[PDB]
């Protein structure tokens, strides 16, 4: 299992997100924003989003190195969510 | 922090 970029398209949304610059990391040394939880009955599940996916872009909004609140706001303001992620 | 979006 190594890294692979994917775009996931979602239609709450049953994902919890963790991490971000200046925030408690999700794992080891990484300050990225991650999918911490995926509830089996959400549009993100049928879109294929997976726990541990690192968020890179939400509808053009770049989240690489963004703070937590940035990702929260970007996600709520996005019907269609072209969600670019890095997955191991 | 975990937010449910």
């Amino acid at each position: 299992i190594e890294e692979e970029e994917l775009t996931l398209t979602i239609l709450g949304l049953g994902i919890s997100i963790a991490g971000g610059k200046g925030s408690t990391p999700y794992k080891g040394d990484d300050e990225g924003i991650f999918i911490s939880r995926v509830s089996e009955e959400g549009p993100a599940a049928r879109a294929g989003v997976r726990v541990g996916d690192k968020l890179l872009e939400v509808n053009g909004v770049a989240l690489q190195g963004a703070e937590h609140h940035e990702a929260v706001e970007a996600l709520r303001g996005a019907t269609a969510v072209q969600m670019r992620v890095w997955r191991e | 922090i975990e937010s449910k979006v």
